[PDB]
């Protein structure tokens, strides 16, 4: 019995369909497209890590932009919102800085008010009581 | 070779690691029991744990072969009347 | 081989309604197996593309290339075919809609070289296709102006949104 | 995930909630609620007697095929995988608060 | 802000002219604060693919 | 951000570690029936 | 040093594990002391009971509380 | 793949679930074969499962057409007009029962990459940011180094 | 020639798909396609919308006058008994009249400051040819409609849609039908501005008349913000001041446009149609 | 008299805490532009016998001069004003998805 491949056309159409949007001979020649579709898929898998890295860095720059409009720096805003037990991630804060400017200003004031309390505590030697916004709610 | 220099945070990272290990030396200086008291205090559990290893190791055998499984292959040609 | 261009003149459209607009006449004609290069024929085909029937003949009548006479002969019989069989009133009311060249069946011969070497030369042939449409030639597209550039640039800045956010 | 949501909007969840479509649920964790003129903050969460967020399941479907491919040159190393994670769509119905600050 | 869709989009991505006085000012400090305005880094709606830069005038 | 501060307050350096933000159920029925426990 | 980490069940990092303060166990810790953080276990409420097994919680301070209520202090 | 495939934004059909929930699945057509091992799993689904399944989804009209075929198929039509057809060729009853349930929940929209995992038509309540949001106003609104009168 | 049939069969199906792409067939009604049951598809219609429709009333809702006249013509050619079918003309008028009187009631209570003409246009928008037909085609209204021409003309589709509500009016009563209008027609103005549905001309001339009814002095237009006036990309924030009090502020590319947008901002606040207004309450009545 | 931020440009931030200290309240009313900080709008911008008919001022400009005028009135470069080939003109999506 002699066997020959009868559906080799379909074996190559599943690779050439992913190269239709390329440029040059590597969109219709299987020998060239197979080596290009592989890299297109390899980059697609590795790009899922950079997308998360790029989104956060974009949020950091956007947050830093809105902090300077209120005379604050990025270390002063994120660092001092934690000490107020306000756990807001960068995605929400960046969205707040764009669509809720008045809410972001209130958070900027809270970070600024809490920032000043730490300065007062650093001057004292523990005799003075803690600030109003420096109190920590305990969970048991 | 190209010279490499130590920055400010490189020293801080190394000092931070040194602080952790200096504290580890403290907690290892206070044993709860001595060598003589410790000896033989876990021989029963250690011996029983290995006997469980032997039980699983020596229980290796081919699985049981059922007659229902062989007859179920006749259902591949089951159809409607 | 394929000969679909000759069959494009046999499609018969249904009669139009009284309110429907006049349908322009389409004439498809071609000449097969022309002893000419398809590359060189393209320049003559590229030239007359979009020209009127009489304007195309004038440019080809004084052209020094060999294929110019061949193309003119195809246009003369296609103009005759339009009035005689395609029911065209004025034979001058035509313009070149489509005009291109296609590769023909080429033979192979042996070209001798030195040191007992040889090369394979081909007697190249080509085809010519032409489509005629009744009516005046369409006006050329005016070049884009600064007013259009300003309108495009402003519209680009009006369609941009805040990306990677809500 | 922290979602800045309002009324009558949609959110896409990358896992199954084991809930039939159309069921109305309440989101217990609310960290910040704001209005045009006033804003309330949780430390880190607001009380459940202060803000009530309710959503509705409107669609349960799988993700579009994701390509997972690994390649190493000169090693004959190549393998491709396709995954379609389940997804859930929730529509925020209403967000009401109660005067319980005092 | 109860704006219409077109004016609201136009206002957010508008260009603003800024003025800097270079008298007795180091070039780098002038360049550092001018760089962010040119790139648009001072806006919360900043994005590289969006042409949100502004005009900087230095005297 | 804030990892060292949380350790001095008796909390976890990562806010997702333990506490009402993570341990509490994320949702409940509109009627009031509690939700089944999450897999995590 | 790789083996001792496997012996102590410290494969995954940032995962607390409890061991006994005895010379034999401490002997293994003295070899990989630069890879681990050693903290005594604190029991403010004492050893967990049978009714407290489902309510225990280890904090970063080393204290093992037996009543994890997830509720703010009323004080 | 994202570049080589189309994409769309997350949305629903006629704002489903806002005032009332309407099931988007509209019709199911089953093409099973009386004879053939390919439809063995599908026939067992028709014997016990489709009757109980039709009760749970009263708004879906289910057709079970028995004709000779080599590959059983199920055709699902949705309200928006999208039609999704799937093959149940040589599948167990468990796989078929779960597959039909997924088709019931879907809204009919194309299964492609979704650009945003969220969608809101009123993203702003305090006013969308504009460059004049955090800029103080001066007396008479004078420009820098501008002299009046 | 390679021996085999599976590959040749598979290739034939692929060619047919390409042929369909090159020459797409003309659209046909869903009824003419296989797997169609007129009686079954109309029963699931009520269950899909969670309503207790009446089959006798619902069947007469999809029947159109064009279909009746065309059907009689077919039998005359064949010499073919009389048909007692009733059109949806009676039901459509009942559905149309109730829908406008119910939509007007809902808007006049949610927006008491909006004038009668403003509410009139909004009802003319929700009951408009575009909104009604978009809702109908996603509720399987076009599939069940017995029309003379396919696709169903939008004018015919609107008339059939109100017949379905008209049948629901007698079936369940007005109280239950009011929920049907609220959940399908009110939800069509979620992310849409007031003037995007009620298109007007010269908003400034309409803003003055609203302040005259309330005895408010004429607003004064003054420049509050300005950027790039001399360039091709200017931005102006024109503010309306009534008795030296700011009431609205609008941006624009030019001062005249920015003045016009400020008037539109003021009108929305007067009618209570600001973007910050509380969303429509879809919770069940108490 | 104390204020974390100057309450002049955006809104009046008023930080507060609840009695139990488990919720932070922020009252931020919007500030309106004063009447004294604005400028009036500049509304303003014979023996004739023949009507001043609309005369076209569309001056013919080559590829060179036209782009230089465009690059200066929009403060851009010359490169963006050149056309593109058919390959790039056909790849662009003429029906892109729309959000909001
Ligand atoms: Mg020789």
């Amino acid at each position: 019995l002699r066997n020959r491949v009868t559906d080799r056309y379909f074996r190559i159409q599943e690779v050439l369909k992913h190269a239709r949007h390329f440029r040059g001979r590597k969109n219709r020649c299987y020998r060239l497209a197979v080596r290009t579709v592989i890299r297109a898929f390899v980059k697609c898998t590795k790009a899922r890590y950079l997308k998360k890295k790029n989104m956060r860095t974009l949020w950091i720059n956007r947050i830093t932009a809105a902090s300077q409009e209120h005379g604050l720096k990025y270390p002063a805003l994120i660092g001092n919102l934690v000490k107020c037990q306000v756990e807001l991630n960068r995605k929400v804060l960046a969205d707040l800085a764009i669509y809720e400017p008045k809410t972001f200003k209130s958070l900027a004031a809270l970070a600024s008010r809490r920032r000043h309390e730490g300065f007062a505590a650093a001057l004292g030697d523990g005799k003075e009581p803690e600030g109003i916004f420096s109190r920590v709610v305990q969970y048991h | 070779r190209r010279p490499r220099f130590v920055s400010l945070r490189a020293k801080q990272n190394m000092i931070r690691r040194l602080e952790i290990e200096a504290e580890n030396h403290y907690w290892l200086s206070m044993p709860y029991m001595t060598r003589e008291q410790e000896r033989g205090h876990a021989a029963v559990r250690r011996r029983e744990a290995f006997e469980a290893i032997k039980a699983a190791a020596t229980s290796k055998f081919p699985p049981h072969r059922f007659i229902a499984d062989q007859l179920d292959h006749l259902n591949v040609t089951k159809k409607w009347s | 081989i394929s000969r679909k261009w000759e069959k494009k003149n046999k499609i018969v459209y249904p009669p139009q309604l009284p309110g429907e607009p006049r349908r322009p006449a389409e004439i498809y004609h071609c000449r097969r197996q022309i002893k000419y290069s398809k590359d060189k024929m393209w320049y003559l085909a590229k030239l007359i593309r979009g020209m009127s029937i009489d304007q195309a003949l004038a440019q080809l009548e004084f052209n020094d290339k060999k294929g110019a006479k061949i193309i003119k002969e195809v246009l003369l019989e296609a103009q005759d075919m339009a009035v005689r069989d395609h029911n065209v009133e004025f034979r001058s009311n035509l313009y070149i809609a489509e005009s291109t060249s296609g590769r023909g069946q080429c033979l192979k011969r042996i070209r001798y070289h030195g040191r007992g070497r040889f090369g394979i030369m081909e007697k190249v042939y080509c085809h010519y296709f032409v489509k005629l449409v009744e009516g005046p030639p369409p006006p050329p597209e005016p070049p884009k102006t600064a007013v259009a550039h300003a309108k495009e640039y402003i519209q680009q800045l009006r369609s941009r949104t805040i990306v990677h956010t809500l | 995930r922290q979602w800045k949501v309002t009324s009558e909007d949609l959110i896409l969840i990358g896992n199954e909630l084991d809930l039939a479509c159309g069921e109305r649920i309440r989101l217990e964790k609310v960290l910040l609620v704001g209005a045009d003129n006033f804003t309330l903050l949780g430390k880190p969460l607001l009380g459940k007697d202060l803000v009530r967020v309710e959503a509705t399941v409107i669609e349960k479907t799988e993700s579009w095929p994701r390509i997972i491919m690994r390649f190493r040159k000169r090693k004959n190393f190549k393998k491709k995988r396709i995954v379609t994670t389940p997804q859930t769509v929730l529509r925020i119905n209403s967000i009401e608060i109660a005067p319980c600050l005092l | 802000s109860s704006f219409s869709r077109a004016p609201q989009q136009w206002a957010t991505f508008a260009r603003i002219w800024y003025l800097l006085d270079g008298k007795m000012q180091p070039p780098g400090k002038l360049a550092a604060m001018a760089s962010i305005r040119l790139q648009g880094l001072h806006k919360p709606v900043y994005h590289a693919l969006s042409d949100c830069g502004d005009h900087v005038v230095i005297m | 951000a804030g990892g060292q501060w949380r350790l001095q307050q008796g909390l976890a350096a990562n806010p997702s570690g333990y506490g009402p933000l993570t341990e509490l159920p994320d949702w409940s029925y509109a009627d009031g029936r509690p939700a089944p426990p999450m897999k995590g | 040093e790789k083996d001792i980490i496997k012996m102590l069940g410290l494969e995954k990092a940032h995962t607390p594990q409890v061991h006994k303060n005895i010379p034999s166990v401490n002997a293994k810790l003295k070899v990989v002391k630069h890879l681990i953080r050693i903290k005594p276990l604190k029991l403010p409420q004492g050893l967990p009971a049978e009714e407290n097994m489902s309510n225990t919680c280890l904090k970063s301070t080393g204290e093992l509380v037996v009543q994890w209520h997830l509720k703010p202090v009323e004080q | 793949t994202a570049r080589g495939t189309p994409s769309r934004f997350l949305a629903s059909v006629l704002h489903n679930g806002l005032g009332r929930y309407v099931q988007q699945l509209q019709r199911l057509s089953f093409s099973v074969s009386r004879d053939g091992a390919s439809s063995r799993g599908a026939r067992e689904f028709v014997e016990r499962e489709v009757i109980d399944f039709a009760r749970r989804n009263p708004g879906v009209v289910i057709y079970v057409n028995s004709r000779p075929c080599c590959v059983p198929r199920v055709v699902a039509e949705y309200l928006n007009g999208a039609v999704r057809e799937e093959s149940i060729h040589c599948k167990s009853v468990e796989e078929i029962s779960t597959l039909v349930q997924k088709l019931a929940d879907q809204s009919g929209l194309d299964v492609i990459r979704i650009r945003k995992p969220f969608h809101t038509d009123n993203p702003s309540i305090q006013g969308q940011w504009h460059p004049f949001t955090n800029k103080p106003t001066t007396f008479r609104g004078l420009r820098p180094r501008e002299v009046q009168d | 020639v390679k021996k085999g049939f599976r590959a040749a069969f598979r290739f034939q199906k692929e060619l047919e798909r390409q042929r369909l792409l090159r020459c797409p067939p003309p659209p046909v009604r869903r009824s003419e396609k296989p797997n169609w049951d007129y009686h079954a598809e109309i029963q699931a219609f009520g269950h899909r919308l969670q309503e207790n429709f009446s089959l006798d009333l619902l069947k007469t809702a999809f029947v159109n006058s064009c279909y009746i006249k065309s059907e009689e013509a077919k039998r005359q050619q064949l010499g073919i008994v009389l048909l007692n079918l009733k059109s949806n003309q009676e039901l459509s008028e009942q559905g149309t009249s109730f829908s406008q009187t119910c939509l007007t009631q809902f808007l006049e209570d949610e927006y008491p400051d909006m004038p009668t003409e403003g509410i009139k246009n909004l009802v003319d928008f929700l009951t408009g040819e575009e909104v009604v037909c978009h809702v109908a085609r996603n509720l399987a209204v076009e599939q069940l409609t017995l029309s003379e021409e396919f696709p169903v003309p939008p004018a015919v589709l609107q008339q059939t849609f109100f017949a379905v509500i008209g049948a629901l009016l007698q079936s369940s009563g007005p109280e239950r039908t009011a929920l049907f209008i609220r959940d399908f027609l009110i939800t069509q103005m979620t992310g849409k501005e007031l003037f995007e549905m009620w298109k007007i001309i010269n908003p400034m001339g309409l803003l003055v008349e609203e302040l005259k009814k309330r005895n408010v002095s004429a607003p004064e237009s003054r420049l509050t913000r300005q950027s790039g006036g001399t360039t091709a990309l200017p931005l102006y924030f024109v503010g309306l001041y009534c008795d030296k009090k700011l009431i609205a502020e609008g941006p624009g590319e030019t001062v005249l446009v920015a003045e016009e947008e400020a008037a539109r901002v003021a009108l929305r606040k007067l009618y209570g149609f600001t973007e910050n207004r509380r969303p429509w309450n879809y919770s069940k009545p108490k | 008299t104390y204020s974390p931020l100057p309450d002049d440009y955006n809104c009046n931030v008023e930080l507060a805490l609840t009695s139990d200290g488990r919720t932070i309240v922020c009252y931020h009313p919007s500030v309106d532009i004063p009447y004294e900080h604005t400028k009036p709008i500049p509304r303003p911008d014979h023996d004739q016998v023949l009507k001043t008919r609309l005369e076209e001022k569309v001056e013919h400009l080559e590829e060179g001069p036209m782009i230089e005028q465009l690059s200066k009135m929009f403060f851009t470069t010359k490169h963006r004003w050149y056309p593109h080939g058919r390959y790039h003109r056909c790849r662009k999506n003429l029906n892109p998805p729309k959000d909001r």
